[PDB]
Protein backbone atom coordinates (compact mmCIF):
# COMPACT_ATOMS: atom_id res chain seq x y z
CA UNK A 1 0.00 0.00 0.00
CA UNK A 2 2.86 2.44 0.61
CA UNK A 3 3.90 1.78 -2.83
CA UNK A 4 0.62 2.73 -4.18
CA UNK A 5 0.30 5.89 -2.46
CA UNK A 6 3.85 6.38 -3.99
CA UNK A 7 2.28 6.10 -7.09
CA UNK A 8 -0.69 8.42 -6.04
CA UNK A 9 1.86 11.24 -5.14
CA UNK A 10 3.65 10.96 -8.11
CA UNK A 11 0.27 11.36 -10.31
CA UNK A 12 -0.17 14.74 -8.21
CA UNK A 13 2.72 15.93 -9.12
CA UNK A 14 4.49 15.26 -5.82
CA UNK A 15 7.83 13.37 -6.37
CA UNK A 16 7.41 9.98 -4.08
CA UNK A 17 10.49 10.34 -2.26
CA UNK A 18 8.16 12.91 -0.03
CA UNK A 19 5.47 9.88 0.99
CA UNK A 20 8.43 7.63 2.66
CA UNK A 21 10.29 10.13 4.17
CA UNK A 22 7.09 11.01 6.21
CA UNK A 23 5.20 7.67 5.95
CA UNK A 24 4.49 7.48 9.92
CA UNK A 25 3.15 11.17 9.44
CA UNK A 26 1.25 10.58 6.28
CA UNK A 27 0.12 7.40 8.33
CA UNK A 28 -0.89 9.26 11.24
CA UNK A 29 -2.68 12.12 9.14
CA UNK A 30 -5.19 9.84 7.32
CA UNK A 31 -5.56 7.39 10.61
CA UNK A 32 -6.56 10.80 12.10
CA UNK A 33 -8.79 12.00 9.39
CA UNK A 34 -10.72 8.63 9.60
CA UNK A 35 -11.28 9.03 13.16
CA UNK A 36 -12.89 12.27 12.40
CA UNK A 37 -15.33 10.93 9.97
CA UNK A 38 -17.05 8.51 12.82
CA UNK A 39 -17.48 12.08 14.86
CA UNK A 40 -18.58 13.86 11.48
CA UNK A 41 -21.67 11.12 10.85
CA UNK A 42 -22.24 9.94 14.49
CA UNK A 43 -22.90 13.39 16.34
CA UNK A 44 -24.09 15.41 13.65
CA UNK A 45 -27.82 14.74 12.96
CA UNK A 46 -28.06 16.76 9.66
CA UNK A 47 -24.79 15.33 7.68
CA UNK A 48 -26.32 13.17 5.44
CA UNK A 49 -29.18 15.45 4.05
CA UNK B 1 9.04 0.45 -9.81
CA UNK B 2 11.84 -1.71 -9.08
CA UNK B 3 11.50 -5.66 -9.16
CA UNK B 4 13.92 -8.70 -9.03
CA UNK B 5 13.69 -12.37 -9.90
CA UNK B 6 15.24 -13.26 -6.48
CA UNK B 7 19.00 -13.03 -7.76
CA UNK B 8 19.09 -10.08 -9.85
CA UNK B 9 17.45 -6.54 -9.36
CA UNK B 10 16.05 -4.16 -11.75
CA UNK B 11 13.51 -1.12 -12.81
CA UNK B 12 10.71 -1.55 -15.01
CA UNK B 13 7.77 0.55 -16.54
CA UNK B 14 4.41 -0.60 -14.08
CA UNK B 15 2.52 -1.82 -16.68
CA UNK B 16 4.22 -4.02 -19.41
CA UNK B 17 7.27 -5.78 -17.37
CA UNK B 18 10.60 -5.09 -18.77
CA UNK B 19 13.72 -4.98 -16.69
CA UNK B 20 16.59 -2.80 -17.21
CA UNK B 21 19.38 -2.59 -15.26
CA UNK B 22 19.43 -0.04 -12.77
CA UNK B 23 21.47 2.31 -13.08
CA UNK B 24 21.40 5.66 -11.92
CA UNK B 25 19.88 7.27 -15.00
CA UNK B 26 16.45 5.36 -14.16
CA UNK B 27 16.50 7.07 -10.81
CA UNK B 28 16.65 10.06 -8.41
CA UNK B 29 18.56 10.44 -4.91
CA UNK B 30 17.21 11.23 -1.68
CA UNK B 31 17.63 11.79 2.52
CA UNK B 32 19.54 8.22 3.65
CA UNK B 33 18.35 4.65 4.43
CA UNK B 34 17.24 5.13 8.49
CA UNK B 35 13.62 6.68 6.90
CA UNK B 36 12.14 4.71 4.43
CA UNK B 37 10.25 1.62 5.60
CA UNK B 38 11.25 -1.83 3.34
CA UNK B 39 14.06 -0.19 1.90
CA UNK B 40 16.31 -2.86 0.56
CA UNK B 41 20.78 -2.88 0.11
CA UNK B 42 22.10 -3.52 -3.39
CA UNK B 43 24.50 -2.09 -5.72
CA UNK B 44 23.17 0.57 -8.04
CA UNK B 45 25.37 0.99 -11.70
CA UNK B 46 27.09 4.30 -12.59
CA UNK B 47 27.09 4.27 -16.91
CA UNK B 48 30.33 6.64 -16.15
CA UNK B 49 32.60 4.45 -14.05
CA UNK B 50 34.13 2.19 -17.17
CA UNK B 51 34.41 5.28 -19.17
CA UNK B 52 36.67 7.14 -16.24
CA UNK B 53 38.97 3.62 -16.69
CA UNK B 54 38.99 3.97 -20.52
Amino acid sequence: FAMQMAYRFNGIGVTQNVLYENQKLIANQFNSAIGKIQDSLSSTASALG
Amino acid sequence: VFVSNGTHWFVTQRNFYEPQIITTDNTFVSGNCDVVIGIVNNTVYDPLQPELDS
